[PDB]
RNA sequence: CGGGGAAUCAGGGUUCGAUUCCGGAGAGGGAGCCUGAGAAACGGCUACCACAUCCAAGGAAGGCAGCAGGCGCGCAAAUUACCCACUCCCGACCCGGGGAGGUAGUGACGAAAAAUAACAAUACAGGACUCUUUCGAGGCCCUGUAAUUGGAAUGAGUCCACUUUAAAUCCUUUAACGAGGAUCCAUUGGAGGGCAAGUCUGGUGCCAAUUCCAGCUCCAAUAGCGUAUAUUAAAGUUGCUGCAGUUAAAAAGCUCGUAGUUGGAUCUCUCUCGGCCGAAGCGUUUACUUUGAAAAAAUU
């Protein structure tokens, strides 16, 4: 069991310390390389350039074909794929423009539905996909 | 090694912006070519291309005039035109060539229903760099001229989200206006920047 | 560095469970015969009356002769009996566990109004509260939520300016009269 | 859609009270931002 | 209702010594110089660029 | 950067504190100094390194992690405004000066109060009550709902004045005008798989089921409401309070063994000098508990 001495602060204390790595939630957020990899860095929000326009399959129980685009981070460089919210908000959207890009809303794990896209478009060339959609406004090129 | 490998970086994307916006406007690059365009039929035209004019260098045709303005000290030089709104292959033609786009505004509404054709068309074929100048703040008492700036902001919201509104009235703020133009990040058109024009 | 003051409270709380079908209906009957506004006058009323069961409980806990409880257990019953929370003859600690929200809510200006026939029903008290109509002594008052002390529960007058009060009439009965 | 279907009638078989199978088991309401 | 403050001063001439210049300026008895900050404080740094008696030449 | 301190909070905690008060450090990186009571001072000087301005090309000059302002970076942050009137500081000084500081501008970071209707009549529908066994009657009440009427009350606004203030603005006070679809028009989200809320409608196609889109109806909060991310509670899923280890994640192949941790019972004040007291060895040394002092405000 647990020792109970009046004395045994010191090993009560290292301990929990050694015991705090097992958790995986613990150790991301202080061993600092699941922030390193982050495409985001730490951050809520990132823009960048749109590089071209593919789709991806869905599940097999629910079989799909959904669209997304190919986006290049602009402060760290690095490529990742992003979901929009239909097929019809990707009139609004063509090569070399500058998007502001979110996460999908599980902290890093993927879509119920479709596998392999992690991150949604909130808005593009500085104009926000809900007012593009419901014609609220218009975005210039 | 970690403070040392971020100024190396930091040295690096320095030098590539300051290639960039030293070759525009300046002794190795094509002039700072900018499009006036008022919004309104109470905006007088004259009056504000007056404003903007260094040395000058004063072009001419047979209705309209485009100068070159030349500044020493500021190290820009710089090319002004100028198009009233509703003739389409007066506006679109050297809109896709302009640099920077300056935007006039009426103090009372936001623009004409002329204005607002014309920018549906200048916002389709793609935006340069714009500024936006309101000509008559200073027509209106002094009064109102926080409460009607106040109001004036609302109507521009609708197309123009967050942008700062200057003002074209003395020529102190003509002179801020020019800095503003000379230094301000530009956008770069996908089209026109793969072919040579 | 300013000259200025940062200090700031909300009061009121967010219930933990948003959509419950019990909570919602005590509620309701709330805003109901107090003719309140939203959820948030419900919660914020809610929200004073939990600071004060837990000032009781905090005293209750220290023995009997200590002198914070016996200063302090004093200025609070004598805070509530000022309001008109609590009679006269239940002076004790232990009787402010067993009061409830409606007690709060019912010496409010725009309840003292409608139990003292100045309106007809409690939703034209709040109306008369807020265009200017009441006054409590010698002040005239807009905030409905006005919590009435018992000295000032004989003094609510009607507003001697008012069309209701003085005689004055108003914008609307002056430009009719002008018709004819 | 189908996913939804199945995990109905294992509700079902559970003895819950369910909504009754129709049209407009699994539809997507509206594009969400 | 109105709440304001008041003093009642012996004399005229001790009214002018014991008064802020602004409220002796409303009722008429003191008028204050019309230079702007600016033109107060470019002037200054002006002619401190400036030594000798040609400080009182600087506009 | 540390601390006061913030969020959360049954209790114990966990997370935060660049940030207006206190202490420190620094003025592009390093180094050396002059003057002075006090500086290794950068709105002082002298060098080197990295940048960079003017030029007649010989030379000169620089340091916004001060207030604005710009560029850049970015998911990310306001005016190149007015004044020393307030609070205080400096000076040779009652007088001069102060981007300290104050006042306006922008400001849905956040926090407090609080409009978008109320009443009366008419018509139907419910619930009581009087007379009737009942059906039924109530110029008997009460409460709702109106493609129904009716004048009564008012702010939002427009705009004199007074007040405010250094001069203004705002608020407060008031002349005048100002409401029927009172169009002076409240949003944001979610529901037909669980928590609040669907036996709905119309286009689009696969071999009746079924991809995509636009609506209706309802629910919730409301001048607010979604989304992303960090963190706290939920979490007794880091467990001191307070978890587990046969079969579900997990007990070492066996024993000896330092440190650490834990360790059976037992034990009921005084001696001299000075006015009953004061000085003094104190009495084996502790841990524990209680009391007293001393402890910056602001925050709580």
């Amino acid at each position: 069991g647990k020792c109970r001495g009046l004395r045994t602060a010191r090993k009560l204390r290292s301990h929990r310390r050694d015991q705090k790595w097992h958790d995986k939630q613990y150790k991301k957020a202080h061993l600092g390389t699941a922030l390193k990899a982050n495409p985001f860095g730490g951050a809520s929000h990132a823009k960048g350039i749109v590089l071209e326009k593919v789709g991806v399959e869905a599940k097999q129980p629910n079989s799909a074909i959904r669209k997304c685009v190919r986006v290049q981070l602009i402060k760290n460089g690095k490529k990742i794929t992003a979901f929009v919210p239909n097929d019809g908000c990707l009139n609004f959207i063509e090569e070399n423009d500058e998007v502001l890009v979110a996460g999908f809303g599980r902290k890093g794990h993927a879509v119920g539905d479709i596998p392999g896209v992690r991150f949604k478009v909130v808005k593009v060339a500085n104009v926000s996909l809900l007012a593009l959609y419901k014609g609220k406004k218009e975005r210039p090129r | 090694d970690q403070r040392h490998r971020a100024s190396q970086l930091r040295k690096q994307k320095k030098e590539a912006v300051l290639a960039e916006k030293r070759q525009l406007g300046g002794k190795d690059g094509p002039p700072h070519q900018v499009l006036v365009v008022p919004l309104h039929s109470r905006i007088s035209l004259p009056e504000a291309m007056q404003l903007l004019q260094g040395t000058v260098h004063l072009n001419e045709l047979g209705n309209t005039q485009n100068f070159m303005l030349l500044c020493p000290r500021l190290k820009h030089r710089w090319f002004f035109t100028s198009a009233r709104p509703g003739d389409l292959h007066v506006v679109l033609d050297m809109a896709k060539v302009a640099d920077t786009i300056l935007f006039l505004l009426d103090p009372l509404e936001g623009w004409d229903s002329t204005g607002d054709y014309c920018l549906s068309c200048l916002f389709a074929q793609g935006l340069p760099t714009y500024t936006l100048a309101v000509q008559g703040i200073s027509g209106l008492p002094l009064k109102k001229q926080i409460d009607t700036r106040k109001k004036l902001s609302k109507a521009v919201e609708k197309r123009f989200p967050h942008d700062k509104l200057l003002l074209l009235d003395t020529q102190q703020e003509a002179g801020m206006l020019l800095r503003q133009l000379a230094n301000q990040k530009q956008q770069h058109l996908a089209f026109r920047d793969r072919r040579a024009y | 560095p300013v000259a200025r003051s940062w200090v700031c409270r909300k009061t009121y709380v967010t219930p933990r469970r948003p959509f419950e079908k019990s909570r919602l209906d005590q509620e309701l009957k709330l805003i109901g015969e107090y003719g309140l506004r939203n959820k948030r006058e419900v919660w914020r009323v809610k929200f004073t009356l939990a600071k004060i069961r837990k000032a009781a409980r905090e005293l209750l806990t220290l023995d009997e002769k200590d002198p914070r409880r016996l200063f302090e257990g004093n200025a609070l019953l004598r805070r509530l009996v000022r309001i008109g929370v609590l009679d006269e003859g239940k002076m004790k600690l232990d009787y402010i566990l067993g009061l409830k929200i409606e007690d709060f809510l019912e010496r409010r200006l725009q309840t003292q109004v409608f139990k003292l026939g100045l309106a007809k029903s409690i939703h034209h008290a709040r109306v008369l509260i807020r265009q200017r109509h009441i006054r409590v002594r010698k002040q005239v008052v807009n905030i409905p939520s006005f919590i009435v002390r018992l000295d000032s529960q004989k003094h609510i007058d009607f507003s001697l300016r008012s069309p209701y009060g003085g005689g004055r009439p108003g914008r609307v009965k002056r430009k009719n009269a002008k018709k004819g | 859609r189908a996913w939804v279907l199945e995990k109905k009638e294992r509700h079902r078989r559970q003895g819950r009270e369910v909504r009754p199978d129709t049209q407009y088991t699994g539809r997507k309401r509206k594009p969400r931002f | 209702k109105t709440t304001g403050f008041g003093m009642i001063y012996d004399s005229l001439d001790y009214a002018k010594k014991n008064e802020p210049k602004h409220r002796l300026a409303r009722h008429g008895l003191y008028e204050k110089k019309k230079t702007s900050r600016k033109q107060r404080k470019e002037r200054k740094n002006r002619m401190k660029k400036v030594r000798g008696t040609a400080k009182a030449n600087v506009g």
